[PDB]
């Protein structure tokens, strides 16, 4: 039907996968721009 | 009236439908290309993949009592029959 | 930038068995539905 | 700041509105299609 | 390190933005035009209406915590700079 | 088929009303960054 | 002269008693066939 360890081991995955600050900021303010 | 119970049912149907949907074409795009995939983190996808699974439990539950609601027009409607056709 | 090409193998894999899971229901839904009309 | 009046006006009003069985179904048979 | 601490308030930021975002653009497209209001019901744009009002109060409370954290920044900026430079 | 013209109307309204709120809370924020640089 | 708690029983007792459908559907059938 549907595997469990599977959704796990996706979440699992993407939680370690890391977050470039330089990145994340500049998604922030083109977001912000889209916007506001 | 049972038009006023049955509209109803089919209405929340029809939006978990909408809901997966919208959602299911969201993500199919942000996952579409790497250019397209680096205007997203790794934590949305992580949010979308529980939005979206979330709207499946949901909708699979709406799939699963039309299922028994079907059940029950034909028992009903077998009944009916047994009872003025036999 | 992006994630694993197998990261991706994965989602893709876990949203068709989402996909799988609802089609067997509308299937069973259509089985009941024709055999109204044979019945 | 938000007008809690509009948003409960907004709801009332979508509630209010009505279903046409008819279309409903034809959304939800191209809705199956677009997916299944 | 705060480095863990920050990036993380940071990166829930950026998840309530990007969901509000789609939401809100996805919202409008379905309010673009009557041809596309008709492959909505008024109970999809009711679910909607919802599941953005939930991010807003979510994002707004980010936003909220965000100038609370820059009014730490000031004051121990400030307090730094009259320990060592007045 | 379709919804009011002002059904339409008043959740523009609404939304509009979400982006001042949302913008409110960003002029503020800026002030702070600006008023650092100040002082 | 008449005993209440009797007749209570009684009813108490036959509600409680239950219907097979398939034996409620054959009397109906002929019921039916047995008039019209």
């Amino acid at each position: 039907y549907i595997d469990a360890d599977l959704l796990r081991e996706i979440k699992q995955h993407l939680k370690q996968q890391q977050e470039g600050l330089s990145h994340l900021i500049s998604i922030i303010k083109d977001d912000l721009e889209d916007i506001k | 009236a049972p038009a006023d119970y049955f509209r109803v049912l089919v209405q929340q149907f029809e939006v978990q439908l909408q809901q997966y949907r919208q959602q299911i074409e969201e993500l199919e795009n942000h996952l579409a290309t790497q250019a397209n995939n680096s205007h997203i983190t790794p934590q949305d996808l992580s949010m979308a993949m529980q939005k979206i699974y979330q709207t499946f439990v949901a909708l699979a539950a709406q799939l699963q009592s039309i299922h028994e609601n079907v059940k029950v027009l034909k028992e009903q409607y077998l009944s009916y029959r047994k009872m003025f056709l036999g």
